[PDB]
């Protein structure tokens, strides 16, 4: 009875989103048409958290879709396990943001959010307790960061004693979809970091290397990328939809991987990741799904863990399994490289076991990291942006919504702010 | 109007088979298998090779030592058994 | 809703026009009758039972031309008080179609659009086609796009126009009208194309290998640069991009707004069996000066902004793939202050070819619009020969006479001249 | 993947090409159409669905040769633009290929080189084929083998040269084009299989018993001698011989890279039922000194290196039988300094048959490379018939107009008496 | 609980390797699929010295494929028992050395190293104790020879209290299969004097002798070489992977062979080869091995132990046998031929018995012999080497890409050094 309320906003934001409903009804056994067809009493035991009932079986997702284009909602319509949203949640408007964050925030934000808010509230009045929202988006965009933000800031207004899980795609060194990703992610990692409880950085690049390294897909395409971070979010509340022997819900992971309010940045990791062809080779064991757990190359950011030192990390196990493989490895990971943690926090690593595998898969783990690693990730947009704000390249869009020079010079402000935290405590 | 997706190469469409362990493959049907850039399934063509070629000559026979449950000298290098004079009666 | 209105001024704009509603009613399986055997909203409204009505204008003082579109194959399709005449043509003279006898005919176009505006329910922008060489192109298009200004403010009339070529052109008066027309080009064109003929020229030698290129096999491929990245409005896609998003990411400064084009396999039939077209292979083949539409080579500038969109079986690996491999190459530079140079727009629909054109069916294409410090070479060349005629006041009593005086040519001149510096200081290093 | 781009200059190098593709075609089994009804991904590219283009281009500056390819069979085979066609030739000239003429196409060539070489995963080297009796092979040839060092460095080069004969030509100025292009070939080509026409038509004449050998009769089993030393890139085998092997194998120093080139099984159809093949007998064929297919006597010389490629169902125990019967016989010759003297290459397929062709269907066959000292006569005779019309300037007024002054000679004249001192010092014991 | 990881490099390494578990796996009762199918209980019983666990039942190789071109490893996986091995172990670059050794140790070696030592770190740690590395591969060539001897530097450093098992085959005294092998094989030998524990030294021609004389066969093909050395590389491990009367492992034959530092490249032969017509007519006892054992003419070496005393001697006996046979056999070749034998260590032979013979065969053994007859080898290739290096012959391929002649005279002073010291030890 721990509920979580879903909103996704964005093109980014509705098709991770998509795949993510499509997931976690697979593993609750929910059909697309919206009935039960699971064989296990242990799914329907709590369904609460991210199905409303409805009257005849029908079970309806906590979840709100919202964004300013509607050709995305015609995307998340037309595929499969696109009718199970509640058609009142639909709540969007027809202009397009055209990747400015100033439009997602101040011109067209003012008749949306009045709007999205009633679905809100209507939502999370429903339910009886309340554990958090789960919200996800991108930062490279405009439609989902500026948007997002705008709605983030409200929200955490009306309800300061619950978290706020917000899943972020950053903008890619090596790429660049949209030209002013540093533009968008400055601003918007400005408003995420006083608003947002935690924040879990997702980017395309590493699951890029990760689709080809370890999964060795051929035609890794938008749905092969939405499933991967989608397989986290089950994973992350997997101790709240499924019992568990040592349970770690959304507030467990926030007290004991948050050191500091402004370092709620993370690096995550799926674990149990194979080929095709190796499914036979590779055996489901702890220790080599410790190894893969560290592995750099199976973080899905871009910020490389060998650089930076881990300040706190922590690990979802889920399946039939016994706790010292659990705590050992642990334990093995600190004492192999000492060099790699913080010294002032005795065992950085932590771990938490759940009973319930996920949906033909034997054993699995989701890693969560907080590491000083990813300032290199805010340092690098912070070079990007001042490099474009010397010469005020694409601002006189920007400044068209009513957004001063000084907003622009107040969000680079915090991001020095922000990367010299992470590296005073490297040191 | 939506418009199809492209179709995967080898009909694979949500990687639900791929992440969780349902239906295992072979090595094969894999992006790379060596380092990076090479395909698999696609190597060099093999002829049938001398060994398949000339009979049944491998050597797991002659190391198991199956004949108590050919030669190609006997005595002197130059000569193999079975071939000489041929053989007269009466 | 999603919907564009076209506006079509000038010979070259009915003519491209022709080309154009040739191509969309491909997409959507429109007879030239007009009844369908609902992506079409862009183009297309449904009117009635079963016809369609499209989504334009065609407006030209030379009635020679827009009765052609009357007497033509598409005498249904189009709606006949849509079609807009005049008595007589502007003569390639700025001062006939933007004062004498321009006025008489921008009253009763502006009615039209107006119904069209009500017509649909939320307007994207207006694609607007015209030449600056003719007088009707030029004296109208400047009128008509002001006129939009005032009428329907911050919406983003994302232009297509073709320039006279420094080798080949077709009229004496050319560079008059160019510098002319350009000066209201600027304030009030949210996004203009460049278009230059001798370059398609080139393009229709070398790569769709046709010795004598004729003005119709022009326009056919300018349709579909034209379709292709409207193409994220009417069919969805991996990574779409609207008419709003072109504006936001690839004017960096409000009067850089001068954007090159470029296309992907322009491809005959029988080259396009032997060619493995591939998502790299048409990257690199899409910045080649070869596949530009403006004869000005672009490794004389950097390149502040440039967006790809692909059309058909893209997996976006493989467009994140060529993204990197451009940024490598030392040959395309970019200017320092911008490292995310590039903009990927993917679409999953490929590009429908015409019945009868030179043009075959082709699995991908990649419609290369470009941002550079190389448009001001042609804007260079344009101010110099247009200095060499105003030195011995050349051609002048055709527009003074005409309701222009002295002064509109050389405040023309002035705010032209302050072009390239101002793409002088924004590619210089800091 | 293993894969080679074979580019083919003048009318020698483009007639040698079609001939190469005739056995191209039918040893991978694509139709001439390009339609197949992983070993071709060498030599052809995947194109959609079921095309197979080669990654070759034809380059003359004489349309006379290249349009018979874009209308005879093979014209589906082969991408049009790949075809690359000049205005006027060289005509026999080293200074208009090389300067007036050759400018105008070398940068065409290049750029077509790049996309063939961007369409390539992993390259693996190049092989030219030219010939240096006329201007378009000599000139172009040169001026395309400066941009490759210059562009690919350090990657491997294939030079199939057809070099002059003493007694047979079919040209007069080829003293002086032979000359000014080995110039090029000391500095650029890596690796240089050295080939002549006139020993060709003695094996043709004597072995192959046809009395009356044309062009595609002497271009069909050079095609098998190129398909010979490639196939291990295409087919695995016992011991596998690639690309980069011959260059560390068969150049002691940076400017010896002159090869003989021998193929033992060259046999008619009624001759071979009679014969019997055997891979004891095969190697003493390839060492024939009839069998080579350069005019040079290598008991005169002697082997510094040799690399043999050995075909169809050879075990590995007959071909080290093989070799070990030829280090025995004192007839026979090899460097002091270089005691192992011999490379090994053993393949699985045997090599395919033409319809029509003079050759019949072998179970074995020997391709046999090596560096030697007798390929320093090749330039003794022709320093000696360059000297003889540079004495007085005859074919020189030719040369001067077209770019070329008189200093070109001089210089190509004493490196290419450098390498003679370079020849005679190695042998030395 | 002796675990070994094998390395297999290049064109030799990989059609030896291939062969190898070819004799490894139906001798443990292992199909090409993986699973088990043997009928003996002791064969489950030590399989974890050369496989690892998978899920199903499957039972993977532990091996590490190396090389330099792709065409090896589309010749092992298209063979039989080709799909056991995992896709991951199966690390190699596309450039290709061409036999020039330091291209595989400098330039293009460098670049693979770092990729190769990641999986034999990873296999290091996932087995409990380590035995022993088994690296196979040629001293002709320049895949195997180049990269394989800096991964013995590497391997030493890393792990240097742990055996080292390498299987090199020589170029050869009649015959050249490549033109610079007097190059390469002096410059590899040179890098194993020091980190290489034991050295078994193989010969082709030593091969094709034995196969030709004893094995009387027709056409011996390719295969022939390398069933030899599996028969021979499998014998080295009885004692491991079974039990025994006398137990003799891969250190304890390594303290025994080896008097001093540098005197570790030994010579190895097979006993029980016979002919298919002899095969009804011998009477296979414990004698008739030894008289076969100590023969020169089934030696598997280029060296011929009649002209050098025998150092020291070794027998891994195979089968029921008993063990006074194995005693008085033992005493009756030393006091027959005495003047083979050094006087300044008594009882040069040792002796080993494992109960358990390979598949159908009733007796079987396997002797290693550490003579100094071997310097007849070292001094071929020396001379060899010293006949081109003075002309500085095919050295331009070798200076070109950072070598000096320093380490030639270097590794021709560390040859020169490792003949006197075998001559010497013969007086
Ligand atoms: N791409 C393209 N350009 C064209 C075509 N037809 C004409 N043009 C160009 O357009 C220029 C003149 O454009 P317009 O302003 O439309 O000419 P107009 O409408 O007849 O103007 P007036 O002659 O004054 O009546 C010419 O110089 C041509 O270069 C065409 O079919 N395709
Ligand atoms: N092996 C072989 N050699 C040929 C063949 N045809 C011509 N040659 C040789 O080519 C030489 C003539 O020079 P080329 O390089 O072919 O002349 P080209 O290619 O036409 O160049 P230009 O004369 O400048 O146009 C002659 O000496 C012949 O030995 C052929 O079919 N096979
Ligand atoms: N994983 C994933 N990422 C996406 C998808 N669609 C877009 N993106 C990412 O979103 C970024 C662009 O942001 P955008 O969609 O324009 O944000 P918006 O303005 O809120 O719509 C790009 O870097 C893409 O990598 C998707 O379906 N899956
Ligand atoms: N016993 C044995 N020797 C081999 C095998 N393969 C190659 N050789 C020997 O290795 C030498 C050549 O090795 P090479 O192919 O150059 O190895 P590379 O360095 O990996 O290229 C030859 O002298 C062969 O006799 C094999 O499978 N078994
Ligand atoms: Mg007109
Ligand atoms: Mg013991």
């Amino acid at each position: 009875m721990r509920e979580i309320v879903h909103i996704q906003g964005g093109q980014c934001g509705n098709q991770i989103g998509a795949k993510f409903w499509e997931v976690v009804s697979d593993e609750h056994g929910i059909d697309p048409t919206g009935t039960y067809h699971g064989d296990s009493d242990l799914q329907l035991e709590r369904i609460n958290v991210y199905f409303n009932e409805a009257t005849g079986g029908r079970y309806v997702p906590r979840a709100i879709l919202m964004d300013l284009e509607p050709g995305t909602m015609d995307s998340v319509r037309s595929g499969p396990y696109g009718q199970i949203f509640r058609p009142d949640n639909f709540v969007f408007g027809q202009t397009g943001a055209g990747n400015n964050w100033a439009k997602g925030h101040y011109t067209e934000g003012a008749e949306l959010i009045d709007s999205v808010l009633d679905v809100v509230r209507k939502e999370a009045e429903s339910c009886d307790c309340l554990q958090g929202f789960q919200v996800c988006h991108s930062l490279g965009g405009g439609t989902g960061s500026g948007m997002g933000t705008l709605l983030i800031s409200k929200i955490r207004e009306e309800y300061p004693d619950r978290m706020m899980l917000t899943f972020s795609v950053v903008p890619s060194p090596k790429v660049s979809d949209t030209v002013v990703e540093p533009y968008n992610a400055t601003l918007s990692v400005h408003q995420l970091v006083e608003n947002a409880d935690e924040c879990m950085v997702l980017d395309n690049e590493a699951l890029y290397d990760i689709c080809f390294r370890t999964l060795k897909l051929t035609t890794p395409t938008f749905g092969d990328l939405n499933h991967l971070i989608s397989a986290v979010m089950s994973g992350i509340t997997c101790c709240l939809r499924f019992p568990g022997q040592l349970n770690a819900d959304l507030r467990k992971l926030a007290v004991n991987l948050i050191p500091f309010p402004r370092l709620h940045f993370f690096m995550v990791g799926f674990t149990p990741l194979t080929s095709r062809g190796s499914q036979q080779y590779r055996a489901l064991t702890v220790p080599e799904l410790t190894q893969q757990m560290w592995d750099a190359k199976n973080m899905m950011c871009a910020a490389d863990p060998r650089h930076g030192r881990y300040l706190t990390a922590s690990a979802l196990f889920r399946g039939r399994m016994s706790t010292k493989e659990v705590d050992e490895q642990m334990l093995n990971v600190q004492n192999k490289n000492s060099s790699y943690f913080v010294e002032w926090i005795p065992n950085n690593v932590k771990s938490s076991v759940c009973d319930i595998p996920p949906k033909g898969l034997k054993m699995s783990a989701t890693f969560i990291g907080n590491s000083t690693a990813i300032q290199e990730m805010f340092k690098r947009v912070s070079e990007q942006f001042t490099a474009m704000f010397r010469r005020k390249a694409f601002l006189h869009w920007y400044t068209g919504e009513g957004m001063d020079e000084m907003e622009f010079t107040e969000a680079e402000s915090n991001m020095n702010d922000l990367v010299s935290e992470y590296q005073q405590y490297q040191d | 109007r939506a418009v199809a997706p492209p179709p995967d190469p080898k009909g694979r469409r949500d990687l639900f088979d791929v992440l969780h362990a349902r239906s295992p493959g072979m090595p094969a049907d894999d992006s790379w298998l060596g380092h990076q850039k090479i395909d698999p399934a696609r190597g060099k063509a093999h002829p049938p090779g001398p060994e398949q070629s000339r009979g049944r000559r491998d050597l797991t026979e002659l190391f198991t030592m199956n004949i108590l449950h050919g030669d190609a000298w006997c005595g002197n290098i130059l000569i193999d058994p079975a071939r000489g004079k041929k053989p007269v009666e009466d | 809703m999603r919907e564009v209105i076209s506006i079509h001024i000038g010979q070259a704009g009915i003519q491209v026009g022709n080309a154009c509603w040739e191509l969309y009613c491909l997409e959507h399986g429109i007879q030239p009758d007009g009844q369908m055997p609902d992506a079409f909203n862009t183009f297309f409204s449904e009117t009635g039972a079963g016809k369609h009505v499209p989504r334009c204008i065609f407006l030209d003082l030379e009635p020679t031309v827009v009765d052609e579109v009357r007497t033509g194959t598409y005498r249904q399709l189009f709606h006949p008080e849509q079609l807009i005449s005049g008595k007589e043509d502007a003569a390639n003279n700025f001062a006939r179609g933007h004062y004498t006898i321009g006025k008489e005919i921008v009253d009763l176009a502006l009615d039209r659009i107006r119904k069209l505006a009500d017509n649909c329910t939320g307007l994207q922008g207006f694609l607007v086609f015209n030449a600056v060489g003719g007088g009707t192109g030029s004296g109208l298009g400047s009128l008509l796009l002001e006129r939009l200004s005032v009428d329907y403010g911050k919406k983003s009339k994302l232009g297509f126009t073709v320039y006279p070529s420094p080798q080949v052109s077709t009229a004496v008066v050319e560079p008059y009208n160019s510098v002319l027309s350009t000066h209201s080009l600027l304030e009030h064109t949210d996004v203009a194309v460049m278009l230059d003929n001798e370059a398609i020229y080139d393009i229709c030698r070398r790569s769709l290998d046709i010795e004598r290129p004729t003005y119709t096999n022009l326009n056919r491929l300018i349709a579909q640069v034209i379709s292709s990245l409207t193409a994220s409005l009417r069919f969805d896609g991996a990574l779409n991009v609207d008419i709003t998003e072109f504006q936001t990411n690839l004017v960096p400064y409000p009067r850089i707004h001068f954007m090159l084009s470029s296309y992907a396999p322009i491809i005959s039939a029988e080259k396009a069996y032997h060619e493995q077209l591939s998502v790299a292979e048409i990257t690199n083949a899409a910045f080649e000066p070869a596949s530009m539409m403006v004869k000005c080579d672009p490794r004389h500038g950097k390149y502040m902004a440039c967006c790809l969109m692909y059309r058909g079986d893209v997996v976006p690996k493989d467009v994140n793939a060529s993204v990197a491999t451009i940024k490598t190459k030392r040959t395309i530079q970019f200017v320092d202050w911008c490292p995310t140079g590039f903009k990927c727009g993917i679409n999953y629909q490929p590009p429908t070819v015409v019945p009868g054109g030179d043009l075959a069916k082709v699995q991908r294409a990649v419609c290369m619009i470009s941002n550079s410090t190389a448009i001001g070479e042609i804007f260079s060349r344009l101010d110099h020969k247009f200095d060499l005629m105003y030195a011995k006041r050349a051609f002048v009593h055709w527009y003074v006479g005409e309701g222009m005086e002295e002064g509109e040519f050389s405040e023309a001149r002035e705010d032209l001249a302050a072009l390239e510096k101002d793409f002088e200081e924004v590619g210089a290093e800091s």
